[PDB]
Protein backbone atom coordinates (compact mmCIF):
# COMPACT_ATOMS: atom_id res chain seq x y z
CA UNK A 1 0.00 0.00 0.00
CA UNK A 2 2.01 2.97 -0.97
CA UNK A 3 -0.85 5.34 0.20
CA UNK A 4 -1.11 6.73 4.00
CA UNK A 5 -3.56 5.40 6.00
CA UNK A 6 -6.28 8.25 6.99
CA UNK A 7 -8.64 5.93 8.02
CA UNK A 8 -8.62 6.36 11.79
CA UNK A 9 -10.91 7.95 14.27
CA UNK A 10 -9.60 11.32 13.02
CA UNK A 11 -8.03 13.19 10.72
CA UNK A 12 -5.99 14.92 13.58
CA UNK A 13 -5.00 18.34 14.67
CA UNK A 14 -4.41 21.52 12.68
CA UNK A 15 -2.24 23.90 15.02
CA UNK A 16 -2.42 27.13 13.40
CA UNK A 17 -0.09 29.68 14.46
CA UNK A 18 -1.05 33.23 13.67
CA UNK A 19 1.73 36.05 15.18
CA UNK A 20 0.68 39.40 13.74
CA UNK A 21 1.88 41.50 16.17
CA UNK A 22 5.28 42.34 17.57
CA UNK A 23 7.18 43.46 19.95
CA UNK A 24 9.23 47.04 19.42
CA UNK A 25 12.18 45.78 21.24
CA UNK A 26 12.17 43.23 17.80
CA UNK A 27 11.64 46.03 14.70
CA UNK A 28 9.12 43.59 12.81
CA UNK A 29 6.14 45.02 11.47
CA UNK A 30 2.80 44.25 11.74
CA UNK A 31 1.61 41.71 9.04
CA UNK A 32 -1.61 43.10 8.08
CA UNK A 33 -3.97 40.24 6.50
CA UNK A 34 -2.50 37.70 8.68
CA UNK A 35 -5.93 37.34 10.35
CA UNK A 36 -7.52 36.64 6.77
CA UNK A 37 -5.19 33.85 6.18
CA UNK A 38 -5.43 32.11 9.82
CA UNK A 39 -9.77 32.33 9.43
CA UNK A 40 -9.43 30.56 5.58
CA UNK A 41 -6.87 28.27 6.95
CA UNK A 42 -9.33 27.01 10.00
CA UNK A 43 -12.83 26.60 7.69
CA UNK A 44 -10.64 25.01 4.99
CA UNK A 45 -9.10 22.41 7.56
CA UNK A 46 -12.26 22.11 8.99
CA UNK A 47 -13.54 21.34 5.98
CA UNK A 48 -11.10 18.42 5.94
CA UNK A 49 -12.08 17.51 9.20
CA UNK A 50 -9.79 18.63 11.33
CA UNK A 51 -9.55 19.66 14.84
CA UNK A 52 -8.27 23.02 14.14
CA UNK A 53 -6.72 25.04 16.93
CA UNK A 54 -6.14 28.93 16.30
CA UNK A 55 -3.32 30.49 18.60
CA UNK A 56 -2.37 34.04 18.52
CA UNK A 57 0.37 36.34 18.96
CA UNK A 58 2.73 33.86 20.39
CA UNK A 59 6.27 34.37 22.09
CA UNK A 60 9.26 31.96 21.40
CA UNK A 61 8.82 30.64 24.37
CA UNK A 62 4.89 29.71 23.65
CA UNK A 63 5.95 28.51 20.37
CA UNK A 64 8.44 26.08 21.37
CA UNK A 65 5.99 25.24 24.91
CA UNK A 66 2.98 24.87 22.62
CA UNK A 67 4.73 22.42 19.78
CA UNK A 68 6.35 20.77 22.82
CA UNK A 69 2.96 19.71 24.32
CA UNK A 70 1.32 18.89 21.51
CA UNK A 71 3.78 16.64 20.24
CA UNK A 72 3.10 14.74 24.16
CA UNK A 73 -0.67 14.28 23.31
CA UNK A 74 -1.66 10.93 22.40
CA UNK A 75 -1.82 10.71 18.65
CA UNK A 76 -3.11 7.18 18.28
CA UNK A 77 -6.65 7.50 16.82
CA UNK A 78 -5.44 9.90 14.86
CA UNK A 79 -4.80 9.92 10.91
CA UNK A 80 -1.72 12.70 10.76
CA UNK A 81 -0.80 16.31 12.07
CA UNK A 82 -0.49 19.53 10.91
CA UNK A 83 1.05 23.15 11.74
CA UNK A 84 0.93 25.54 9.85
CA UNK A 85 3.04 29.16 10.99
CA UNK A 86 2.16 32.78 9.72
CA UNK A 87 4.90 35.44 10.96
CA UNK A 88 7.96 37.05 9.43
CA UNK A 89 10.79 34.71 9.42
CA UNK A 90 14.87 34.17 7.89
CA UNK A 91 16.01 30.88 6.38
CA UNK A 92 15.12 27.97 8.54
CA UNK A 93 13.68 30.70 11.13
CA UNK A 94 9.61 31.93 12.05
CA UNK A 95 9.27 35.05 14.55
CA UNK A 96 7.78 34.24 17.99
CA UNK A 97 5.93 38.08 18.70
CA UNK A 98 9.75 38.48 20.89
CA UNK A 99 12.78 36.56 18.86
CA UNK A 100 13.71 34.18 16.32
CA UNK A 101 12.68 30.87 16.19
CA UNK A 102 14.76 28.13 14.97
CA UNK A 103 12.05 25.77 12.55
CA UNK A 104 14.60 22.77 13.11
CA UNK A 105 13.34 22.50 17.13
CA UNK A 106 9.99 22.99 17.14
CA UNK A 107 10.05 20.33 14.00
CA UNK A 108 12.00 17.71 16.12
CA UNK A 109 9.56 17.50 18.74
CA UNK A 110 7.70 15.42 16.07
CA UNK A 111 10.52 13.26 14.65
CA UNK A 112 9.62 9.50 14.89
CA UNK A 113 11.60 8.14 17.76
CA UNK A 114 10.64 12.02 19.39
CA UNK A 115 6.47 11.18 18.59
CA UNK A 116 6.21 7.75 19.06
CA UNK A 117 2.20 7.79 18.08
CA UNK A 118 2.70 10.20 14.88
CA UNK A 119 5.70 7.30 13.77
CA UNK A 120 5.07 6.55 9.81
CA UNK A 121 1.71 9.07 10.47
CA UNK A 122 2.15 12.17 7.83
CA UNK A 123 3.58 15.26 9.66
CA UNK A 124 2.47 18.69 7.76
CA UNK A 125 4.09 22.23 8.43
CA UNK A 126 3.00 24.43 6.39
CA UNK A 127 5.28 27.46 6.19
CA UNK A 128 3.90 31.18 5.13
CA UNK A 129 7.17 33.52 6.23
CA UNK A 130 10.45 34.84 4.25
CA UNK A 131 13.52 32.52 4.02
CA UNK A 132 16.14 35.71 3.16
CA UNK A 133 15.83 38.88 1.58
CA UNK A 134 16.33 37.57 -2.38
CA UNK A 135 13.62 39.43 -4.60
CA UNK A 136 12.85 37.25 -7.72
CA UNK A 137 12.26 39.76 -10.31
CA UNK A 138 10.62 37.20 -13.10
CA UNK A 139 11.23 36.98 -16.42
CA UNK A 140 9.14 36.81 -20.23
CA UNK B 1 12.95 0.43 11.60
CA UNK B 2 12.63 3.55 9.80
CA UNK B 3 14.58 6.79 9.41
CA UNK B 4 13.20 9.62 11.99
CA UNK B 5 12.72 12.24 10.09
CA UNK B 6 10.57 10.42 7.46
CA UNK B 7 7.29 11.73 6.76
CA UNK B 8 7.90 14.99 7.03
CA UNK B 9 6.40 17.40 4.38
CA UNK B 10 6.71 21.01 4.46
CA UNK B 11 4.91 23.60 2.34
CA UNK B 12 7.51 26.73 2.01
CA UNK B 13 5.54 29.88 0.94
CA UNK B 14 8.72 30.86 -0.95
CA UNK B 15 11.83 29.22 -2.70
CA UNK B 16 15.28 29.58 0.08
CA UNK B 17 16.61 32.96 0.46
CA UNK B 18 13.66 34.44 -0.99
CA UNK B 19 11.17 36.64 0.44
CA UNK B 20 7.57 35.81 0.86
CA UNK B 21 4.62 38.22 0.18
CA UNK B 22 1.68 39.17 1.66
CA UNK B 23 -1.81 41.07 0.65
CA UNK B 24 -3.12 43.47 3.09
CA UNK B 25 -6.50 42.66 2.95
CA UNK B 26 -6.36 38.84 0.76
CA UNK B 27 -3.74 37.62 3.07
CA UNK B 28 -0.56 35.82 1.54
CA UNK B 29 -0.48 35.17 -1.72
CA UNK B 30 0.71 31.38 -1.00
CA UNK B 31 -2.03 30.51 1.74
CA UNK B 32 -4.81 32.40 -0.41
CA UNK B 33 -3.91 30.16 -3.09
CA UNK B 34 -3.06 26.59 -0.74
CA UNK B 35 -7.06 27.17 0.64
CA UNK B 36 -8.17 27.55 -2.65
CA UNK B 37 -6.68 24.98 -4.28
CA UNK B 38 -7.86 22.88 -1.14
CA UNK B 39 -10.97 23.31 -1.61
CA UNK B 40 -11.49 22.69 -5.53
CA UNK B 41 -9.27 19.19 -5.21
CA UNK B 42 -8.81 18.04 -1.76
CA UNK B 43 -11.36 16.12 -2.69
CA UNK B 44 -9.35 14.63 -5.69
CA UNK B 45 -6.32 14.89 -6.03
CA UNK B 46 -3.26 13.49 -4.06
CA UNK B 47 -1.50 16.43 -1.68
CA UNK B 48 2.14 16.45 -3.70
CA UNK B 49 -0.37 17.70 -7.22
CA UNK B 50 -2.48 20.04 -4.79
CA UNK B 51 0.81 21.99 -3.59
CA UNK B 52 1.88 21.83 -7.33
CA UNK B 53 -1.30 23.80 -8.56
CA UNK B 54 -0.67 26.12 -5.20
CA UNK B 55 2.90 26.42 -7.16
CA UNK B 56 1.44 27.37 -10.49
CA UNK B 57 -1.26 29.67 -9.44
CA UNK B 58 0.75 32.05 -6.81
CA UNK B 59 3.34 31.90 -9.83
CA UNK B 60 1.28 33.05 -12.52
CA UNK B 61 -1.20 35.17 -10.65
CA UNK B 62 0.14 37.30 -8.32
CA UNK B 63 2.62 39.60 -8.82
CA UNK B 64 3.89 42.65 -6.13
CA UNK B 65 2.28 46.36 -6.60
CA UNK B 66 4.84 48.85 -4.67
CA UNK B 67 5.74 52.30 -5.04
CA UNK B 68 8.90 51.46 -3.81
CA UNK B 69 10.70 50.52 -7.21
CA UNK B 70 12.72 48.27 -5.32
CA UNK B 71 9.64 46.03 -4.48
CA UNK B 72 7.86 46.55 -7.49
CA UNK B 73 6.73 43.73 -10.26
CA UNK B 74 8.28 41.18 -7.75
CA UNK B 75 6.97 37.44 -8.05
CA UNK B 76 7.16 34.31 -6.03
CA UNK B 77 7.86 30.46 -6.33
CA UNK B 78 6.37 28.50 -3.41
CA UNK B 79 8.53 25.49 -2.07
CA UNK B 80 7.45 21.95 -1.73
CA UNK B 81 10.16 19.93 0.48
CA UNK B 82 8.71 16.13 1.42
CA UNK B 83 10.17 13.56 2.99
CA UNK B 84 7.01 11.34 2.68
CA UNK B 85 7.01 7.76 2.35
CA UNK B 86 3.50 7.60 0.33
CA UNK B 87 0.83 9.37 -0.94
CA UNK B 88 -1.46 11.47 0.51
CA UNK B 89 -5.06 11.98 0.07
CA UNK B 90 -7.65 14.44 2.39
CA UNK B 91 -10.37 11.35 2.22
CA UNK C 1 5.55 36.59 -16.45
CA UNK C 2 6.81 33.36 -13.77
CA UNK C 3 9.39 33.40 -11.23
CA UNK C 4 13.07 32.60 -12.42
CA UNK C 5 13.14 30.38 -9.34
CA UNK C 6 10.38 28.26 -10.82
CA UNK C 7 10.22 25.19 -12.79
CA UNK C 8 13.39 23.25 -10.69
CA UNK C 9 13.20 20.27 -9.17
CA UNK C 10 15.88 19.06 -6.91
CA UNK C 11 16.00 15.11 -5.97
CA UNK C 12 18.23 15.36 -3.04
CA UNK C 13 19.28 11.83 -1.53
CA UNK C 14 18.94 12.90 1.77
CA UNK C 15 17.19 15.26 4.28
CA UNK C 16 19.07 18.55 5.02
CA UNK C 17 21.91 18.42 6.87
CA UNK C 18 22.32 14.12 6.68
CA UNK C 19 24.81 12.46 5.25
CA UNK C 20 24.02 9.89 2.40
CA UNK C 21 24.90 6.68 2.08
CA UNK C 22 26.75 4.39 -0.76
CA UNK C 23 27.34 0.60 -1.14
CA UNK C 24 30.64 -0.05 -2.49
CA UNK C 25 29.48 -2.58 -4.97
CA UNK C 26 26.13 -1.73 -5.47
CA UNK C 27 25.81 1.99 -5.50
CA UNK C 28 24.16 4.73 -3.45
CA UNK C 29 20.68 3.68 -1.98
CA UNK C 30 18.91 6.78 -3.49
CA UNK C 31 20.50 6.32 -7.07
CA UNK C 32 19.59 2.70 -7.15
CA UNK C 33 16.43 3.15 -5.91
CA UNK C 34 15.58 5.70 -8.34
CA UNK C 35 16.70 4.14 -11.45
CA UNK C 36 14.51 1.23 -10.10
CA UNK C 37 11.44 3.11 -9.54
CA UNK C 38 12.07 4.84 -12.83
CA UNK C 39 12.27 1.68 -14.78
CA UNK C 40 9.35 0.04 -13.25
CA UNK C 41 7.00 3.30 -13.68
CA UNK C 42 7.98 6.26 -15.54
CA UNK C 43 6.00 4.90 -17.69
CA UNK C 44 2.86 5.60 -16.11
CA UNK C 45 3.04 7.47 -12.34
CA UNK C 46 3.92 11.50 -12.44
CA UNK C 47 7.32 12.21 -11.44
CA UNK C 48 6.74 13.08 -7.97
CA UNK C 49 4.92 9.89 -7.29
CA UNK C 50 8.18 8.21 -8.62
CA UNK C 51 10.07 10.15 -6.34
CA UNK C 52 8.02 8.94 -3.12
CA UNK C 53 8.17 5.49 -3.95
CA UNK C 54 12.11 5.95 -4.10
CA UNK C 55 11.76 7.77 -0.44
CA UNK C 56 9.93 4.80 0.58
CA UNK C 57 12.30 2.32 -0.71
CA UNK C 58 15.12 4.52 0.54
CA UNK C 59 13.76 4.22 4.31
CA UNK C 60 12.62 0.75 4.20
CA UNK C 61 14.75 -1.19 2.18
CA UNK C 62 18.53 0.34 3.43
CA UNK C 63 20.15 0.38 6.49
CA UNK C 64 24.01 0.42 7.14
CA UNK C 65 26.91 -2.00 8.32
CA UNK C 66 29.66 -1.15 9.53
CA UNK C 67 32.80 -2.32 11.85
CA UNK C 68 32.67 1.07 12.54
CA UNK C 69 29.60 1.43 15.30
CA UNK C 70 29.73 5.04 15.10
CA UNK C 71 28.22 4.28 11.87
CA UNK C 72 26.57 1.10 12.04
CA UNK C 73 22.48 0.60 11.64
CA UNK C 74 22.14 4.16 10.59
CA UNK C 75 19.15 4.70 7.83
CA UNK C 76 18.60 7.51 5.21
CA UNK C 77 15.52 9.46 4.09
CA UNK C 78 15.69 11.11 0.56
CA UNK C 79 14.57 14.74 -0.04
CA UNK C 80 12.19 16.21 -2.47
CA UNK C 81 12.28 20.18 -3.49
CA UNK C 82 9.87 21.02 -6.08
CA UNK C 83 9.05 24.62 -7.96
CA UNK C 84 7.71 22.85 -10.41
CA UNK C 85 4.27 24.07 -11.79
CA UNK C 86 3.14 21.58 -13.75
CA UNK C 87 3.02 17.57 -13.32
CA UNK C 88 5.62 15.69 -14.77
CA UNK C 89 5.28 12.65 -16.86
CA UNK C 90 8.16 10.81 -18.85
CA UNK C 91 6.05 10.20 -22.09
CA UNK D 1 -3.02 21.83 -19.01
CA UNK D 2 -1.55 21.01 -15.33
CA UNK D 3 0.82 18.72 -16.95
CA UNK D 4 4.27 19.89 -18.75
CA UNK D 5 4.17 19.82 -22.92
CA UNK D 6 6.90 16.76 -23.26
CA UNK D 7 6.10 16.79 -26.66
CA UNK D 8 9.23 18.33 -28.51
CA UNK D 9 11.03 17.07 -30.78
CA UNK D 10 13.38 15.64 -27.77
CA UNK D 11 13.27 15.50 -23.64
CA UNK D 12 16.67 17.01 -23.29
CA UNK D 13 19.95 16.09 -21.88
CA UNK D 14 20.87 14.45 -18.67
CA UNK D 15 24.38 15.73 -17.79
CA UNK D 16 26.04 13.02 -15.01
CA UNK D 17 28.56 14.45 -13.75
CA UNK D 18 30.47 10.92 -11.88
CA UNK D 19 33.36 12.46 -9.37
CA UNK D 20 35.28 9.29 -7.85
CA UNK D 21 38.69 10.27 -7.48
CA UNK D 22 39.67 13.09 -5.57
CA UNK D 23 43.00 15.07 -5.41
CA UNK D 24 45.23 14.05 -2.32
CA UNK D 25 44.93 17.30 -0.64
CA UNK D 26 41.23 17.33 -0.53
CA UNK D 27 41.07 13.94 2.27
CA UNK D 28 38.35 12.88 0.43
CA UNK D 29 38.05 8.98 -0.23
CA UNK D 30 37.56 7.34 -3.36
CA UNK D 31 33.69 6.78 -3.75
CA UNK D 32 33.65 2.82 -4.64
CA UNK D 33 30.32 2.11 -6.39
CA UNK D 34 29.71 5.43 -8.29
CA UNK D 35 30.73 3.89 -11.51
CA UNK D 36 27.84 1.46 -10.51
CA UNK D 37 25.39 4.49 -10.23
CA UNK D 38 26.51 6.21 -13.31
CA UNK D 39 26.27 3.07 -15.44
CA UNK D 40 22.46 2.78 -14.16
CA UNK D 41 21.72 6.17 -14.42
CA UNK D 42 22.79 6.45 -18.41
CA UNK D 43 20.40 3.28 -19.00
CA UNK D 44 17.33 4.46 -17.48
CA UNK D 45 17.75 7.88 -18.68
CA UNK D 46 18.39 6.31 -22.43
CA UNK D 47 15.20 4.14 -22.15
CA UNK D 48 13.45 7.85 -21.19
CA UNK D 49 14.54 9.29 -24.48
CA UNK D 50 17.08 11.85 -22.83
CA UNK D 51 20.49 12.45 -24.76
CA UNK D 52 22.90 11.59 -21.95
CA UNK D 53 26.63 13.08 -21.54
CA UNK D 54 28.27 11.12 -18.90
CA UNK D 55 31.75 13.04 -17.40
CA UNK D 56 33.82 11.74 -14.97
CA UNK D 57 36.18 13.55 -11.92
CA UNK D 58 35.75 16.71 -12.87
CA UNK D 59 37.72 19.87 -11.02
CA UNK D 60 35.24 22.90 -9.31
CA UNK D 61 36.29 24.67 -12.56
CA UNK D 62 35.37 21.83 -15.11
CA UNK D 63 32.06 21.23 -13.31
CA UNK D 64 31.13 25.10 -13.40
CA UNK D 65 32.90 25.40 -17.10
CA UNK D 66 30.33 22.74 -18.37
CA UNK D 67 27.33 23.88 -16.67
CA UNK D 68 27.64 27.42 -18.28
CA UNK D 69 28.15 26.22 -21.69
CA UNK D 70 25.10 23.61 -21.48
CA UNK D 71 22.92 26.08 -20.18
CA UNK D 72 24.12 28.35 -23.37
CA UNK D 73 22.88 25.62 -25.31
CA UNK D 74 19.75 25.99 -27.57
CA UNK D 75 17.32 23.72 -25.98
CA UNK D 76 14.24 25.43 -28.24
CA UNK D 77 13.64 21.95 -28.89
CA UNK D 78 13.69 19.93 -26.16
CA UNK D 79 11.60 19.66 -23.53
CA UNK D 80 13.30 19.31 -20.36
CA UNK D 81 16.46 19.50 -18.83
CA UNK D 82 18.32 16.85 -16.49
CA UNK D 83 21.85 16.96 -14.07
CA UNK D 84 22.62 14.40 -11.88
CA UNK D 85 25.17 14.82 -9.70
CA UNK D 86 27.41 12.18 -7.82
CA UNK D 87 30.11 13.54 -5.22
CA UNK D 88 30.57 14.02 -2.07
CA UNK D 89 29.20 17.33 -0.71
CA UNK D 90 28.21 19.47 2.52
CA UNK D 91 24.66 21.26 2.62
CA UNK D 92 23.92 23.59 -0.63
CA UNK D 93 27.77 22.21 -1.76
CA UNK D 94 29.10 19.24 -4.26
CA UNK D 95 32.51 18.63 -4.69
CA UNK D 96 34.78 18.83 -7.68
CA UNK D 97 37.89 16.94 -7.65
CA UNK D 98 39.74 19.13 -6.16
CA UNK D 99 37.23 21.56 -4.03
CA UNK D 100 33.81 22.76 -3.08
CA UNK D 101 31.30 24.29 -5.73
CA UNK D 102 28.06 26.29 -4.57
CA UNK D 103 25.11 24.32 -6.01
CA UNK D 104 23.42 27.88 -6.12
CA UNK D 105 26.45 28.16 -8.68
CA UNK D 106 25.52 25.72 -11.36
CA UNK D 107 21.76 26.16 -10.84
CA UNK D 108 22.08 29.76 -11.87
CA UNK D 109 22.79 29.17 -14.71
CA UNK D 110 19.15 27.97 -15.33
CA UNK D 111 17.17 30.14 -13.82
CA UNK D 112 14.16 31.63 -15.69
CA UNK D 113 15.90 34.88 -17.22
CA UNK D 114 19.32 33.31 -17.46
CA UNK D 115 18.37 30.48 -19.85
CA UNK D 116 15.99 31.41 -22.42
CA UNK D 117 15.14 27.98 -24.26
CA UNK D 118 14.55 26.29 -21.33
CA UNK D 119 12.43 29.01 -19.38
CA UNK D 120 9.13 27.15 -18.71
CA UNK D 121 10.26 23.79 -18.75
CA UNK D 122 10.78 21.58 -16.34
CA UNK D 123 14.75 21.45 -14.83
CA UNK D 124 15.58 18.23 -12.50
CA UNK D 125 18.72 18.22 -10.67
CA UNK D 126 19.26 15.12 -9.31
CA UNK D 127 21.62 15.22 -6.43
CA UNK D 128 23.79 12.40 -4.64
CA UNK D 129 25.85 13.80 -2.39
CA UNK D 130 26.10 14.36 1.76
CA UNK D 131 24.05 17.85 2.93
CA UNK D 132 25.93 17.85 6.50
CA UNK D 133 27.11 14.99 9.21
CA UNK D 134 24.18 14.22 10.76
CA UNK D 135 23.38 10.86 11.03
CA UNK D 136 19.57 8.93 11.49
CA UNK D 137 19.65 6.54 14.07
CA UNK D 138 15.79 5.07 13.20
CA UNK D 139 13.14 4.29 15.25
CA UNK D 140 11.32 0.56 16.08
C1 LIG E 1 8.72 37.66 5.75
O1 LIG E 1 8.85 36.73 6.53
C2 LIG E 1 9.78 38.46 6.58
N1 LIG E 1 10.57 39.55 5.93
C3 LIG E 1 10.00 40.88 6.28
C4 LIG E 1 12.03 39.47 6.25
C5 LIG E 1 12.54 39.73 7.70
C6 LIG E 1 13.91 39.08 7.96
C7 LIG E 1 14.92 40.08 8.54
C8 LIG E 1 15.98 40.50 7.51
C9 LIG E 1 16.74 41.77 7.90
C10 LIG E 1 7.41 38.40 5.50
C11 LIG E 1 6.23 37.45 5.20
C12 LIG E 1 4.93 37.71 5.98
O2 LIG E 1 3.96 36.95 5.74
O3 LIG E 1 4.89 38.67 6.81
N2 LIG E 1 7.65 39.22 4.32
C13 LIG E 1 7.13 40.45 4.12
O4 LIG E 1 6.78 41.20 5.02
C14 LIG E 1 7.03 40.88 2.63
C15 LIG E 1 8.47 40.91 2.06
C16 LIG E 1 8.55 40.70 0.54
N3 LIG E 1 6.32 42.17 2.29
C17 LIG E 1 7.11 43.46 2.32
C18 LIG E 1 6.54 44.67 1.99
C19 LIG E 1 7.26 46.01 1.91
C20 LIG E 1 7.34 46.44 0.43
C21 LIG E 1 8.70 45.94 2.48
C22 LIG E 1 6.47 47.08 2.70
N4 LIG E 1 5.16 44.68 1.64
C23 LIG E 1 4.36 43.52 1.59
N5 LIG E 1 3.07 43.71 1.23
C24 LIG E 1 2.53 44.89 0.54
C25 LIG E 1 2.84 44.80 -0.96
N6 LIG E 1 3.67 45.67 -1.55
O5 LIG E 1 3.76 45.33 -2.92
N7 LIG E 1 2.95 44.20 -3.16
C26 LIG E 1 2.38 43.84 -2.00
C27 LIG E 1 1.43 42.65 -1.88
C28 LIG E 1 4.98 42.15 1.94
O6 LIG E 1 4.28 41.15 1.88
C1 LIG F 1 28.91 12.51 1.44
O1 LIG F 1 28.98 13.56 0.81
C2 LIG F 1 29.92 12.99 2.54
N1 LIG F 1 31.31 13.37 2.13
C3 LIG F 1 31.42 14.85 1.93
C4 LIG F 1 32.36 12.88 3.09
C5 LIG F 1 32.40 13.37 4.57
C6 LIG F 1 32.38 12.20 5.57
C7 LIG F 1 33.05 12.58 6.91
C8 LIG F 1 33.98 11.47 7.43
C9 LIG F 1 35.09 12.00 8.36
C10 LIG F 1 29.21 11.14 0.81
C11 LIG F 1 28.41 10.98 -0.53
C12 LIG F 1 28.83 9.84 -1.48
O2 LIG F 1 27.91 9.23 -2.10
O3 LIG F 1 30.06 9.59 -1.62
N2 LIG F 1 28.76 10.12 1.75
C13 LIG F 1 29.57 9.19 2.29
O4 LIG F 1 30.75 9.06 1.98
C14 LIG F 1 28.93 8.26 3.34
C15 LIG F 1 28.78 9.05 4.67
C16 LIG F 1 27.72 8.46 5.62
N3 LIG F 1 29.59 6.93 3.61
C17 LIG F 1 30.62 6.85 4.72
C18 LIG F 1 31.25 5.69 5.04
C19 LIG F 1 32.24 5.51 6.20
C20 LIG F 1 31.56 4.71 7.32
C21 LIG F 1 32.70 6.88 6.77
C22 LIG F 1 33.48 4.73 5.72
N4 LIG F 1 30.93 4.52 4.28
C23 LIG F 1 29.97 4.53 3.22
N5 LIG F 1 29.77 3.35 2.60
C24 LIG F 1 30.12 2.02 3.10
C25 LIG F 1 29.13 1.61 4.20
N6 LIG F 1 29.52 1.54 5.47
O5 LIG F 1 28.43 1.15 6.26
N7 LIG F 1 27.30 0.98 5.41
C26 LIG F 1 27.68 1.24 4.16
C27 LIG F 1 26.71 1.16 2.98
C28 LIG F 1 29.24 5.83 2.86
O6 LIG F 1 28.41 5.81 1.95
Amino acid sequence: DNSYKMDYPEMGLCIIINNKNFHKSTGMTSRSGTDVDAANLRETFRNLKYEVRNKNDLTREEIVELMRDVSKEDHSKRSSFVCVLLSHGEEGIIFGTNGPVDLKKITNFFRGDRCRSLTGKPKLFIIQACRGTELDCGIE
Amino acid sequence: KIPVEADFLYAYSTAPGYYSWRNSKDGSWFIQSLCAMLKQYADKLEFMHILTRVNRKVATEFESFSFDATFHAKKQIPCIVSMLTKELYFY
